[PDB]
RNA sequence: AACCGCUGAAAGCAUCUAAGCGGGAAGCCCACCUCAAGAUUAGAUUUCCCUAAAGAGCCGUUGAAGACUACGACGUUGAU
RNA sequence: UCGAUGUCGGCUCAUCUCAUCCUAGGGCUGAAGCAGGUCCUAAGGGUAUGGCUGUUCGCCAUUUAAAGAGGUACGCGAGCUGGGUUUAGAACGUCGUGAGACAGUUCGGUCCCUAUCUACCGUGGGCGUUGGAAAUUUGAGAGGAUCUGCUCCUAGUACG
């Protein structure tokens, strides 16, 4: 569940589930994928900033 | 493409001045008023709607004597749809008149009853299944079904298999009947042949769809 | 912390048009039964129909590629004796333009109550209308 | 080679390419054919070249039958295509009224054949047709269906036949 | 025509023509030597 | 479908085929008869009615309708 | 599968396959015609009655356009039969000293079950179908049906 709504989201601004784990994964960044599907949910401008993150990093 | 409804009267024979008998059948043949003309554009196809017979007042729904008062009609024992074209629908008017001029001596027609209705029936009777032995030790399946299918494969009976049930009293169309004698000022109308139902039903008699 | 559901009644169901022109069937089919599912939203639950109504337009004039217009079989069984019937998807196109897209979409949907309930918003059309600008569909190129 | 090979216009006849469907109108009358989506036809003085869009065997393929039905259609234009038919047998007969011929060669029934619109059929005698056409295809069209009727039989010859057509005949009552 | 597995071409006025994806032999000579593979 | 083509290149020829255009079976899809909107995508049209209406049912007399049903007819303004 | 899955044949009732028996369309032919022979397509229909024997089969008689090959628990006994096989009686031939035995024969010899579920054939009740009602209807679909002889005529012509 948590990775359909993080693949949902990330699609929904930019890149795909595997390439944002990948750019996650890059900077450093150790958030459970249960945190990301729930700021995907509940705070799209954080989901946002956070993808644009993972993008810059690739 | 057009019909009328009568009511079988029975059965009898017309002679020939050669000496053949013809098996004909009587359908009388009350006035078919046009109580509603249905077109492509209001109902998406071309019909004609005719009401013939009588009901009393007390019989008649509110809903019907509306029906019967917009067409200026009066209320008939039932209600008959025929499918039409442009070429049928020429001096087919609402509140309009279907005698039975619509056919002519020598015409094919088609006509549509109720068979007369056996109630439940056995395969003998409903599907000619033969008899098994009245004799040679046969137990208590004289008229029994026989076996209704085979083994662990299929494990069923197949659907449409020929079994007891209700026989008759359906909708039955007899094609190729040949009209022997129109008349109209006594609404008679002839026609050779058997003509599903028994005497007093409901027969419908269209041109024939054979040609 | 906990991973909330959708609420089927704090959900909205979108709807779009899609144009199925010369499109190729099972490529546009996949892309609305995700929409018809609800993948694309990050409130996706797979107990809740949180997805969009798709309308297609055109749906005769969808595509297939290879020698597929007239060797693809739909086969169906009536339920009695030998009785299989096969058609075309060419015979299927002029016949029932609407099933060949239809049966690609239903395929790929789950199979019980939601997936029933989800195949209910996919409105598809032969023609370039469809009677539904009351709603008004969000041309989606997809 | 069929390809490569321009199509030489006549004084009389000409080409005109209008989104991708080539017309060839002159003294007899005006055919046309679309053109492939793989091959491109470019005029000089009078003469037509066609060629490939992309240097491949499809494409060389396509425009090999471009050229060839091109210059097909320029030679039916420009002088027109006439095809023979020859009737064998003791009562076969034919007689072109108009574009409706009609043949009483063997049959309890004598063949009425209506002519494709652009054949027109003669009989100068009664056991020979003369059709006349613009284009070969449709020319040939009509001559194969009217040689259908009655096909040339082995044995004896009789039907109707194509001239200098090859009839294969075989011997009856052989030991 | 001979509908079998091996079509070759007989006496040399025979020709291997393929269409709609098959093999068949079609003499011009000789009408029993007209083969389609199959 | 098999099969027979027309024109036609690949393959200067030939060639039913690759582009294109034809013929062709009691077979396939319609057409004929019956059923059919629980086709839950439950469709259409005409009328009628909404402070118990329009109607439907019970009950009764019943029918070449019928196992029971259902269905058809009629109940005094009446030939059931 | 042995705390039981009844055997052969017949009857009744079928359903499917196609490697097609007839009917339909063809190519080749040592195809003149009429008839065929082969192979290709084709499963829509149709596809005997009797004599013998328990027979399936088989032979035979007479037909028919044809008398197809198969699968379906060698379909079908909680649908029927019970002639054979395969209990107990008895006898013959043969084997055994014998009790007995014999894919040897002969005469005789109990076939149960009121159907719960699935299926199927019919026929109702309920609810639904965006207020309710009386009628008439479109048709997504489904089922049924689909066989074939002979005579005349073309014409005693084409062919020989």
């Amino acid at each position: 569940l948590w990775i359909a709504r993080i693949n949902a989201g990330a699609r929904l601004n930019g890149l795909s589930y595997s390439r944002f784990i990948n750019g996650m994964k890059k900077a450093n960044i150790t958030i459970d994928r249960r945190v990301l599907a729930d700021i995907a949910m509940h705070d799209a401008a954080t989901f946002g900033a956070l993808v644009e993150k993972a993008k810059a990093e690739l | 493409a057009i019909g009328l409804v009568g009511k079988k009267c029975g059965m009898t024979r017309v002679f020939t001045e050669a000496g053949a008998s013809i098996p004909v059948t009587v359908v009388e043949i009350s006035a078919n008023r046009i109580t509603q003309v249905k077109n492509t554009d209001v109902d998406g196809y071309q019909a004609i709607q005719v009401t013939t017979g009588t009901r009393r007042d007390s019989r008649v729904t509110a809903a019907q004597k509306g029906h019967f008062a917009k067409a200026g009609v009066a209320a008939g024992r039932g209600v008959w749809e025929f499918r039409a074209n442009d070429s049928d629908l020429e001096g087919r008017e609402i509140g309009g008149e279907i005698l039975a001029d619509l056919f002519e001596q020598g015409q094919m027609v088609d006509v549509t009853g109720n068979s007369k209705g056996k109630g439940f029936q056995g395969g003998v009777k409903r599907h000619n299944f033969s008899m098994q032995d009245a004799t040679h030790g046969n137990s208590v399946s004289h008229r029994a079904i026989g076996s209704t299918g085979q083994n662990q494969s299929p494990g069923k009976v197949f659907k449409g298999k020929k079994m007891p049930g209700q026989m008759g009293n359906k909708r039955v169309t007899v094609q190729g009947l040949e009209v022997i004698s129109v008349d109209v000022e006594k609404g008679l109308l002839v026609i050779k042949g058997a003509i599903p139902g028994a005497t007093g039903g409901d027969v419908i008699v269209r041109p024939s769809v054979k040609a | 912390m906990k991973t909330l559901s959708a609420k089927p009644a704090e959900v909205t169901h979108d709807w779009f048009v899609v144009d199925a022109d010369g499109k190729t069937l099972g490529r546009l089919a996949t892309q609305i039964a995700s929409r018809l599912r609800g993948k694309h939203k990050t409130n996706y639950t797979p107990h809740v129909d949180t997805g969009d109504f798709i309308v297609v337009i055109n749906a005769e004039k969808i595509a297939v590629t290879g020698k597929k217009a007239q060797d693809k079989k739909y086969y169906r069984h009536s339920g009695y004796p030998g009785g299989i019937k096969e058609t075309n998807f060419t015979k299927l196109i002029a016949h029932k333009p609407e099933d060949v897209l239809h049966k690609a979409v239903k395929g790929m949907l789950p199979k019980g109550p939601l997936g029933y309930a989800m195949i209910k918003k996919l409105k598809l059309y032969a023609g370039t209308d469809h009677p539904h600008e009351a709603q008004q569909p969000k041309e989606l190129d997809i | 080679r069929v390809a490569k090979a321009p199509v030489t216009l006549p004084n009389g006849v000409s080409v005109t390419l209008n989104d991708r469907q080539v017309e060839v109108k002159g003294k007899n009358g005006n055919l046309s054919l679309r053109l492939h989506d793989l091959v491109e036809l470019k005029q000089e003085d009078d003469v037509v070249t066609l060629s490939p869009t992309v240097d491949s065997k499809e494409a060389m393929m396509h425009t090999g039958t471009i050229r060839a039905l091109l210059n097909n259609y320029v030679i039916g234009v420009t002088e027109g295509f006439e095809r023979r038919l020859q009737l064998i047998g003791v009562g076969y007969r034919a007689q072109a009224t108009g574009n409706k011929v009609t043949l009483n060669v063997g049959y309890s029934h004598p063949v009425e054949y209506t002519l494709p619109e652009g054949v027109s059929a003669e009989t100068p005698t009664q056991t020979e047709i003369v059709l006349k056409s613009n284009d070969k295809q449709q020319l040939g069209q009509a001559a194969a269906k009217i040689r259908g009727f009655r096909p040339p039989e082995p044995y004896k010859g009789k039907g109707i036949r194509y001239s200098d057509e090859h009839v294969i005949r075989k011997e009856a009552k052989k030991k | 025509m001979k509908v079998q597995a091996s079509v070759k071409k007989i006496c040399g006025s025979c020709k291997v023509v393929r269409r709609k994806g098959r093999v068949h032999i079609i003499c011009t000579a000789e009408p029993r030597h007209k083969q389609r593979q199959g």
